[PDB]
């Protein structure tokens, strides 16, 4: 029974610099250990067994070493492919455990979100909900904060956001943040906003409307 | 010239059984370590049952008595019996070909599997208009907003492929209802705002539920 | 007459390796059993068939010595009823053993800075052992379609594995001495009683 | 170790009726059982050894019949007095004995 | 006329010690096993320790180091001894007398128990 | 209570052949192995051999590969060891051991070491014949000042002769040093004492002399020149 | 095989300081299979460790080994007078072989030789043959050059020196250095001298005669 920590979890780099990523082990499992790859969609890949060999048909910047409890995988030199989801796993008897896994992407210059708010339509009224949704365009980093007050009021639930991909032409993302409140919750209130915290932002910024217009 | 073929996964509900089979070429696999590992959907890799080269088989503490690996040598085919299935079992599901301490070599393409009642449903499209809220920099948002469908997947175009610079379809967000949901915005320039046409076309393929809603600016 | 051999059993310099196993017949001496009654608070000592308080009032054929060395969380499997690689390609013991299993942590003797190489296991077979059957052969095992031709590559594997034990692993990945006495009842004059 | 599983949890039974017990053995002991039974308050006692011999004096009515992972105790015709928590024991694997949960008859 | 009768439990801090006490008749207190077992409520009867005919001694692995136990063959008596006192040690404690016919064993007689209390 | 007797000292001569015995006592014979040692005269142990008293397998060293055979008795729990073609360098010390390097049934390594040992057994080899002491006196200087005197134990075979002084009278300060093979090979030892300059013509020193194999008990006087 | 050189050659300690002997191995030696022993003078030796850490049978605990693969160490930490004994290594790993032996002597203050003299003895003259003896008593430290001059002149081959054992009150050693010349030389020269340096002097002593 032995788990392991990847210690980077959403670590960025940049073409052309180097990168580390680390496992430990929690009893201590000798110098077994392997490290996988997978890009989005396809199949995991074989990197590194034994915690140091390489595999066959794999490049050479990748390189693996450590023992006992800490092992490390590092690349000397970014290349546009290189940019994946890589896994530590191990074995003795049994059981086979997985790392949580290590993301790695573009890194940028920070840019500024921009903010829109669109009220619910006909149609959705006339079936008997209202949905409010809020975008944010193009900002990198990932992170973000979205508040939804209602005249005062930040709920807790009753909202889903969602995120893209980072974009292959600019390296960015972009997010969408909805509101469910149903007919009768809809038309007790005037004022629907949207908060945006983010780094891009010297001060927070709300777009909001007003449901009588 | 190696590889392993995967098949068997789909719809079912939380109670069901169902059969997931793993087609190999260039491997024997009476004579290797066959693996199954699941992937939820956005979590990460979980190991599920292994079977030896000598008939033994191992389970997680998750799947004991519940699930059964098999193999049939015959056919040369690799399976995997599940019964008593939950919600947490929805995951793509992957059959490889484990060397012990040099890793999981060989692997499949993946094959998915829902477990969730629900009902094969087609989709609710809203459009979501643009506006004064919505004319800034000079390139205003627009989109058709997908409401409780199932299953996935959902294919929307604007403009039947004529536009395709600068569009963003969200990945599909679970409802607690049971059923999906998702948008899809293009940033087209405020200039053209109501002397061009934008048509979303919805395309829900295990229904034929073809949608073509327009999105214009409302007063 | 004679005592029974168990001093050059447990303090051997060398043991052997699992897939190897070595085996020691004593047959025709008197069997002070107090060596296992004296033992240091450190080993694992089991028995199964026979109540350990009453070893020194059976009488028995044979008795069997077999030793080796493996690692700290394989010791589970030296047992009646097990599966695993060790008790499958390695050594397996029957179903109704009648026999004492003896195990103890031997890091300070068989471990090295450098790693010592010298102890390995089988890892590939096609089929599971037969009770107390013993495969020494290093023959390429083909895991794949086209036949190997004795040569290492794609596909072709040589069948063992090595330990490398060293002394900053965890305790699970120790080296363990293992001793297993089985005791023999046929119809035959029942050599091995003692007093 | 080896995990021992008795049923019925419970078994209600009349006087003169027949009884009958069973307990199950995660991996094969053979024929290495004994059955107790308790009554409340009292200490134990050893109704069956090797799972087929009567003990030295016990109510003859009681017998066992089993071997493998699976054995069972029987009584012909129950009686008042024959109320209790009644338990099988491996004895297989040494010195870490086990004893079985334990089945409560009661008389109906 | 096989009797065993104990004695020695009670009231006592966690992590303390006793040293509760067996005392036998009816059968030569030489040439027989002597072990303990414990019962509780919750999971049942357990085995606690052995004691041979040749000073050899045996405890389980939740046991092991804690408890001793101890004969003494002239005045017909035996002992066991605690240290290290837990909260899951709270049961009724009976002295068995083992025996066995041919390779299998079994307790044949059990003594009447002492309650035990930690607290 | 483990004890290896073992036999006298010999006296034995070029060419000749010896066979010292062990007799064990004191533990189960056949359970043990038994190994030979051997240490010449003011140098280290170096090793003969090893036999097993179960199965009769015998490991000798590579130095005497054939010159020695040992042998063993189960009804007397006794051990032997013949030594042939006697050399003069072969003068030294044989010691019988316990063994505990080497198993006695299946005949591998064991943890361990020589534990028990025996009492040694000098065997002088010599090319010569047995002589008496001629001992001579040692006198103090001309000038009487404490000074020093002895008798000098000269040309002497076989080996020890006791010295003492007036019957063990004058033990303080008394140094006998030890005899040193002559380059005809004979042994020739001195006894020497220190008393006070003013005691010289006083008293009587006479030192006792037991050279037992030629049965020779000397008081010789010494007295002042 | 494997060759154990074992240092430093001997040891001069105080009784109460901590002993280090070294056995080193020309080739890798195992753990399980190199052993210690002790031996008093005159008495036989005795095993005090086994396995290079184990201590044997009523062996008490001041001693004990520690070392691997080609180097270990006997380590000694209270030294009472029965410790004073010549230690020596095996290892039977390959084949069984012993050590070159460390003699474990006692430190004290440097004293000086009491040289004597002694003329050839009268009766001896009778009898053919003439012996001259150079006597050293009580010294520290055990290393002495002693030199036999004839009328001017060193010699060689006619001198067989002896030296005893450490005293058990004082420990100090005594050497007696011994010239053998037949009566014809004898008679031939005249002045005889015994010339001795030592440490603890600051000068060579020479103590000479001449005949009658
Ligand atoms: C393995 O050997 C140890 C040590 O044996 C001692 O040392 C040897 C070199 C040899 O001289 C033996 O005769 C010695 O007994 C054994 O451990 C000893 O066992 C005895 C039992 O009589 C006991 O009195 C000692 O205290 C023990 N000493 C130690 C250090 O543990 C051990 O019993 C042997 N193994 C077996 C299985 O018997």
């Amino acid at each position: 029974d032995i788990q392991l920590t990847q210690s980077p979890s959403f670590l960025s780099a940049s073409v052309g610099d180097r990168v580390t990523i680390t496992c430990r082990a929690s009893q201590g499992i000798s110098s077994d250990l392997a490290w996988y790859q997978q890009k989005p969609g396809k199949a995991p890949n074989l990197l590194i067994y034994a915690a140091s060999t390489l595999q066959s048909g794999v490049p050479s910047r990748f390189s693996g070493s450590g023992s006992g409890t800490e092992f490390t995988l590092t690349i000397s030199s970014l290349q546009p492919e290189d940019f994946a989801t890589y896994y530590c796993q191990q074995l003795n008897s049994d059981l086979y455990t997985f790392g949580q896994g290590t993301k790695l992407e573009i890194k940028r210059t920070v840019a500024a979100p921009s903010v829109f708010i669109f009220p619910p339509s006909d149609e959705q009224l006339k079936s008997g909900t209202a949905s409010v949704v809020c975008l944010l365009n193009n900002f990198y980093p990932r992170e973000a904060k979205v508040q939804w007050k209602v005249d005062n009021a930040l709920q807790s639930g009753n909202s889903q956001e969602s995120v893209t991909e980072q974009d292959s032409k600019d390296s960015t993302y972009s997010l969408s943040s909805t509101l469910t409140l149903s007919k009768a919750d809809y038309e007790k209130h005037k004022v629907y906003a949207c908060e945006v915290t983010h780094q891009g932002l010297s001060s927070p910024v709300t777009k909001s409307f007003n449901r009588g217009e | 010239e190696v590889q392993l073929v995967e098949s068997g996964g789909g719809l079912i509900q939380p109670g069901g059984s169902l059969r997931l089979s793993c087609a190999a070429s260039g491997i024997i696999v009476s004579s290797n370590y066959m693996t199954w590992v699941r992937q939820a959907p956005g979590k990460g890799l979980e190991w599920v049952s292994v079977i030896y080269s000598g008939g033994s088989t191992f389970y997680a503490d998750s799947v004991k008595g519940r699930f059964t690996i098999s193999r049939d040598n015959s056919k040369n085919t690799l399976y995997l019996q599940m019964s008593s299935l939950r919600a947490e079992d929805t995951a793509v599901y992957y059959c490889a070909r484990d060397l012990g301490p040099y890793g999981m070599d060989v692997w499949g393409q993946g094959t998915t599997v829902t477990v969730s009642s629900a009902s094969t449903k087609g989709p609710s499209v809203f459009p979501l208009a643009p506006s004064s809220k919505s004319t800034s920099g000079g390139t205003a948002a627009l989109g058709c907003l997908v409401k409780d469908y199932f299953p996935e997947p959902v294919t929307v175009s604007w403009n039947s492929g004529a536009l395709t610079s600068g569009v963003h379809t969200f990945p599909a967000v679970l409802q607690s209802s049971g059923l999906y949901s998702l948008s899809s915005v293009v940033t087209v320039p405020s200039s053209s705002l109501g002397t061009q046409t934008y048509i979303c076309n919805v395309n829900h393929k295990p229904s034929n539920t073809k949608v073509d809603k327009k999105v214009e600016p409302k007063s | 007459t004679n005592l029974c051999p168990f001093d050059e059993v447990f303090n051997a310099t060398r043991f052997a390796s699992v897939y190897a196993w070595n085996r020691k017949r004593i047959s025709n001496c008197v069997a002070d059993y107090s060596v296992l009654y004296n033992l240091a608070p450190f080993f694992t000592f089991k028995c199964y068939g026979v109540s350990p308080t009453k070893l020194n009032d059976l009488c028995f054929t044979n008795v069997y010595a077999d030793s080796f060395v493996i690692r700290g969380d394989e010791v589970r499997q030296i047992a009646p009823g097990q599966t695993g690689n060790i008790a499958d390609y390695n050594y397996k013991l029957p179903d109704d053993f009648t026999g004492c299993v003896i195990a103890w942590n031997s890091n300070k003797l068989d471990s090295k800075v450098s790693g010592n190489y010298n102890y390995l296991y089988r890892l590939f077979r096609k089929s599971n052992l037969k009770p107390f059957e013993r495969d020494i052969s290093t023959e390429i095992y083909q895991a794949g379609n086209k036949p190997c031709n004795g040569v290492a590559g794609f596909n072709c594997y040589f069948p063992l594995r090595s330990y490398s034990f060293r002394p900053t692993y965890g305790v699970g990945h120790q080296p363990y001495r293992v001793v297993v006495l089985s005791f023999e009842l046929l119809h035959a004059p029942a050599t091995v009683c003692g007093p």
